[PDB]
DNA sequence: GAAGGGCGCCTATAAAAGGGGGTGGGGGCGTTTTTTTTTTTTTTTTTTTTCGAACACTCGAGCCGAGCAGACGTGCCTAC
DNA sequence: GTAGGCACGTCTGCTCGGCTCGAGTGTTCGATCGCGACTGAGGACGAACGCGCCCCCACCCCCTTTTATAGGCGCCCTTC
């Protein structure tokens, strides 16, 4: 199961433009994740405003 | 019976595991590791050593 | 393996999942050109990868 | 009968010449058939988690179009 | 000049042929984690095989007899 789901994945990457594509260049996302952010540079945070 | 026989062994030449048909052989009784097989697998030359 | 297949990708690509020979038989029959921009056509052909 | 003894043929060498015979060397036919009804067996049939679809193929089926035939409508001939 | 009746034309529906659909059955693909690391399988490797035996051909050999020379031995016959 590892195999075969990084041989799919393998060639998307972000680009310059931030945007994120794969080897023919399509856009998979304008932003990556969404936010453009860093997955080991987040953390839990609660929301105050749904008090 | 000649064309028949040449087709046969130019084709167990490039590909050895053709379905419903005969399989090349040795002394050994061993199947020939034609070209298709030594590509194919985990220890053909696409995975195992390119 | 059949899905995978239908990606409009680079033929060589496609070799280096399980189908090996078939791919490349249609790829060589259509006589499609493959780009070289993905990252494991350029690792395979060995210069350095994008 | 069993056993030991005596007589005689055996193989080698030679060397020739005519003719029958053998093991080939190579090509042929690829048979068809006689049956023995066979080593081609069931591998493991599965012990299963089995697909995993994709693709090709099967077979049937239903809508639709053209032609045909009768009913309805029109066109043509005869009689007062 | 005019009206009724027989044949032909018009219209609609039934039958046949033509065109496209799927549940079913089939094939047929495929992969089955990583790595190791050891030997040693090191004797092979028994299968080589006839595939099926067939005829034509080519070439070499066996086939008698001579005589001397001698062990090896098969057979007959008398004695045990």
């Amino acid at each position: 199961i590892q195999r075969r789901l990084i041989k799919s994945m393998e060639s998307v990457m972000v680009k310059y433009d931030a945007t994120v594509r794969n080897s023919i260049n399509q856009v998979v996302q304008l932003r990556y994740g969404e936010d453009g952010l860093a997955g080991e540079s987040v953390e839990f945070q609660n929301l105050a405003t749904l008090k | 019976e000649d064309v028949k026989l040449l087709q046969f062994h130019v084709a167990t030449m490039v590909d050895n595991e053709l379905p419903g048909l005969p399989r090349a052989m040795q002394k050994s009784g061993r199947p020939l590791k034609s070209l298709k097989q030594r590509l194919k697998g985990k220890e053909g030359r696409v995975r195992g050593n390119l | 393996r059949h899905g995978v297949n239908r990606q409009d990708t680079g033929p060589l690509m496609k070799c280096s999942f399980e189908e090996t020979v078939d791919v490349l038989m249609e790829a060589a029959a259509h006589g499609e050109s493959d780009p070289m921009k993905g990252v494991s056509e350029n690792i395979m052909l060995g210069q350095l990868a994008p």
